[PDB]
RNA sequence: UCUACCCAUGUCCAGGGUGAAGUUCAGGUAACACUGAAUGGAGGCCCGAACCCACGCACGUUGAAAAGUGCGGGGAUGAGGU
RNA sequence: UGAGUAGCGAAAGAGGGGUGAGAAUCCCCUCCACCGAAUGCCUAAGGUUUCCUGAGGAAGGCUCGUCCGCUCAGGGUUAGUCGGGACCUAAGCCGAGGCCGAAAGGCGUAGGCGAUGGACAACAGGUUGAUAUUCCUGUACCACCUCCUCACCAUUUGAGCAAUGGGGGGACGCAGGAGGAUAGGGUAAGCGCGGUAUUGGAUAUCCGCGUCCAAGCAGUUAGGCUGGGAAAUAGGCAAAUCCGUUUCCCAUAAGCCUGAGCUGUGAUGGCGAGCGAAAUAUAGUAGCGAAGUUCCUGAUUCCACACUGCCAAGAAAAGCCUCUAGCGAGGUGAGAGGUGCCCGUACCGCAAACCGACACAGGUAGGCGAGGAGAGAAUCCUAAGGUGAUCGAGAGAACUCUCGUUAAGGAACUCGGCAAAAUGACCCCGUAACUUCGGGAGAAGGGGUGCUCUGUUAGGGUGCAAGCCCGAGAGAGCCGCAGUGAAUAGGCCCAGGCGACUGUUUAGCAAAAACACAGGUCUCUGCGAAGCCGUAAGGCGAAGUAUAGGGGCUGACGCCUAGGCGCAACGAUCUGGGCACUGUCUCAACGAGAGA
RNA sequence: GAUAUUGAAUGUCCUUCUAACCCGCCGCCCUUAUCGGGCGGGGAGACAGUGUCAGGUGGGCAGUUUGACU
RNA sequence: AGGGCCAUCGCUCAACGGAUAAAAGCUACCCCGG
């Protein structure tokens, strides 16, 4: 009856944000890859 | 005492519990007090460790003295109060000085007794001294390995040691559960037996009570799946992880404390 | 961000019934035990809404719904729900 | 192609006017119906312009459309006091030096970050097409400043300020029953209306109304203190006149800190039934305005975790108050005048704006939540308020599904009384074999309940009174086929077997007879414990210490010993038997609604 | 068990002190600090831990396999 | 040193034309094909 997505805002930016992607060695992989794919959207 | 309900019910049929007589008091001191939080028997890497542990009532510490260094100053008693992380029921007790500070309570303790705890102090009910004052064949308790660090040992409720040998430097002792010893010399010890020793009378009554105290429900080895156990499915004892115990010895071959040990339990 | 267990801090549970320990007067005995009254208000207690389950039957199965609806059923101050 | 076929997603509308090229579907009116512990109002997560006005008729609305949560142009969100930041900390996260590791990296001290919690100054009315504790009108409160005016202290033998330090305080569980209040809800004064055309009423008749803030002065139920006073002080690193500790005098009243509320003032104010204009860019708006009291009932809210009981013993830090160290030459206390930043603010929040692909019969924390009968937030009908649920017309065939009634028999049906019928509400009488003495037990089985009169009964609550409110139990009488006259509410009884019990688990698959449980029993562990996670540092075990911890096997209690006996209690348990009952059946027949 | 870390005198590997080395023991400063280390004290000590090197225990942990006829 | 050439020794490779220095059972929880 409770579906598998329910929104919020802040845990969405403190698990897939910017500054959780650039604290790390495995995230900035995915920033420099994401940057040379092309995307609009970088991090969450 | 105990008490013995009446069975009113299912589940409080067996059920006994302590009468807390010997409770004076039903507050703590408020500038005695630390913080305590639970924590599920959790690694400091979140991964659970030990089983069994987890969820209760909240508690706080109470602050205990265990070294007594305040020596030559004659203090008195005025509480006793109820511990939830002891096993005995600690003592309040307040010195001619101003200090504050809470105790073991041994047993048959009574408010207004004074407490020495000096070299010169003589055995009583109550006092504590180094080890090589206390006389041979004597009741003891609250005893310590290095001098300097204060009471480890035989602190629970009812139990009780008996010091009868005195050697060079070497006072040896008798923990209980047999195991005699040989502690240094000049570590401290409390004489008189601990209290509230009914402590092993009492029936838990009921399956809810026990999650009160912290201990969660345990799943037995022979109801498993096949690849965690080899009982799972459907010779020699083994454990979760492996471990024939039934009578290997787990204590290590080669120690330190070896040369302090005379005589072991060995059942 | 669903689900399992744990940690911190909050919050919710219409009404009704039975009547334990104890206490005060009685017999009551050596006081007791033990039998009577009044007072008291325990409990993984009882009947039952909100809430939580999804046990039964029927209808749906190119469904209103990739697991629901109707009528019953269990728990409901706790090892409780959120 | 199937095919102009299946579907068109719970539900009450009807008629009269209007605009329009066009109307079952849009707007206005009038009756009618549905929710009413919500389908009412207010405010979170989330959404992001959906909000208001003027146009529109390509596409989207399971039909239509002149309408729209759709398209195009404009417009709209105002804070010293509300929520968050220039305040504080929990779990957890980061972490200068530092410790580990082939490297990448892992852990961690000081120190920070982090509300779901602690601190903290504003209320009542009015208004726009769209905002309101923000704008406007009344009255307020808080912090900080001094071109200013008063008053009183001060001269280093010192008035004042005062910690980053020491103390006090903030400061905390669950249940139960009193008390005292008030929010709310109902009679008698009073006020404006009214006179009824269907037989009757100037009547003990009918309709509607009614009050009020924060703040500032006064006093107050209650409450706690377990009494305050003096002197001396090996402790609170230094200090102490504060706190703590001890011994002396009176104390049972002085004092202490708290408080729900109530009476004046705020208020020569503003709301208020209801009257009523212009015309206005064609309003029930501007405008005017009566009375505005006593009585009865009363919390699920407040005093207040206050009191009592119990054990499973119930967060931290800061704001605050004091103490000296320390600063010092100018200060304290009133008035008068000033200063007060950033972020959110419309609108939907039980819904067609959020999560489910859909305008989807689902899901979504909290705060209020009225009346009659009632124990009640149950049940039926209603108030304030909201709603008409987005395809229709007519015909009343077989058949499927959801409902109602039934002759005579009643389980004869079937693997099996699966399913449906009967009982159920209060009050009295009465209540067995067994029993782990509590139970079994609402055991089983019997009888009464409507209305009127004596009756404002006996009696009880409130109040001086008058007057309101709760009410047994008895007599006499009246009615019906029938009096818990409708809705909502246990079917019982024997005889055995299993598991002691409450509980958890196969929810996009089945439940018990499976798992757990209180208790028993074995074995390891002397504390840097054993055992666990990690390459190791670091940790859980535990701020624990053999009456304590880790690992196995079994499962209450009582007898009889590692065998066996006892069912009492409890099951959405299992297997047989009996009463009441019924369309399950002999054997089917009419009627209603949806589809066809 | 072997080896290297590894000190000194009687005894033939017997007694023996400690300054190597180890302490999840006490005090003081860096420092406002339960980390870390610097100095003092106590306890133990040629042990113990450790690198290499020579065996056993090792479903603790892996990789795999086990013909054709009918 | 070792190697070659010439006589010659080592096997139930017994599945005997000989895949090796050496190899067991369960899985209508199981997974994929003709």
């Amino acid at each position: 009856m409770k579906r598998t997505f329910q929104p919020n805002n802040r845990k969405r930016s403190k698990v897939h944000g910017f500054r959780s992607r650039m604290s790390s060695k495995n995230g900035r992989l995915v920033l420099a890859r994401r940057r040379r794919k092309g995307r609009k959207v970088l991090s969450a | 005492a105990i008490k013995k309900y009446k069975p009113t019910s299912n589940g409080r049929r067996g059920m006994t519990t302590s009468d807390f007589a010997e409770i004076t008091t039903d507050k703590p001191e408020k500038s005695l007090l630390a913080p305590l939080h639970k924590k599920g028997g959790r690694n400091n890497q979140g991964k659970l460790t030990v089983r069994h542990q987890g969820g209760g009532h909240k508690r706080q510490y109470r602050v205990i003295d265990f070294k007594r260094d305040k020596d030559g100053i004659p203090g008195r008693v005025a509480t006793v109060e109820y511990d939830p992380n002891r096993s005995a029921n600690i003592a309040l007790i307040n010195y001619a000085d101003g200090e504050k500070r809470y105790i073991l309570a041994p047993k048959g303790i009574q408010v207004g007794t004074e407490i020495m705890s000096g070299p010169e102090a003589d055995i009583k009910v109550g006092n504590a001294l180094p080890l090589i004052n206390i006389p041979v064949g004597t009741v003891v308790h609250n005893i310590e390995l290095k001098p300097g660090k204060g009471g480890q040992l035989v602190r629970s409720a009812g139990t009780s040691a008996q010091v009868l040998g005195k050697e060079g430097k070497y006072v040896l002792v008798r923990l209980n559960s047999g195991e005699v010893r040989m502690i240094l010399s000049a570590c401290r010890a409390s004489i008189g037996q601990v209290g509230n020793e009914q402590h092993e009378l009492i029936n838990i009554g009921k399956a809810g009570r026990s999650r009160w105290k912290g201990i969660r429900p345990t799943v037995r080895g022979s109801v498993m799946n096949p690849n965690d156990h080899p009982h799972g499915g459907g010779k020699s004892p083994m454990s979760p992880w492996g471990k024939p115990t039934l009578g290997f010895k787990t204590r290590k071959k080669k120690n330190k404390s070896d040369k302090f040990i005379v005589r072991r339990r060995k059942n």
